[PDB]
């Protein structure tokens, strides 16, 4: 519902008009497959020594 | 005024940012991803003059 002033029409429009707003991952770089089934994982490393 | 000269030199030499084609999230059926860049900097004396 964010208001945005439109030059051509002269009336306020909404952000939905010029974009789709969703909730999703900040980055889409990596993905995981545990046994062919999508999942999420994190790798644990140990300090030297 | 000197501000005009400085602003013109700022804007015409802009350092456009690099990007990529077909980055995640991607459409279904995308088979090619290619980095792309755009040169926006002045090259030599002639352009600056």
């Amino acid at each position: 519902n964010i208001s945005l002033k439109s030059k051509t029409n002269g009336s306020v429009i909404k952000l939905s008009d010029v974009a789709n707003v969703e909730i999703g991952s900040q980055a889409y770089n990596f993905a995981i497959l545990e046994n062919g089934k999508p999942a999420t994982a994190a790798a644990i490393q140990l300090s030297p020594g | 005024s000197i501000s005009d000269v400085n602003n013109a030199i700022r804007e015409n030499n802009v350092e456009i940012a690099p990007g990529r084609l077909g980055d995640l999230p991607a459409e279904k059926g995308q088979l090619i991803t290619i980095p792309l860049s755009a040169q926006g900097q002045l090259s030599s004396l002639e352009q600056f003059k």
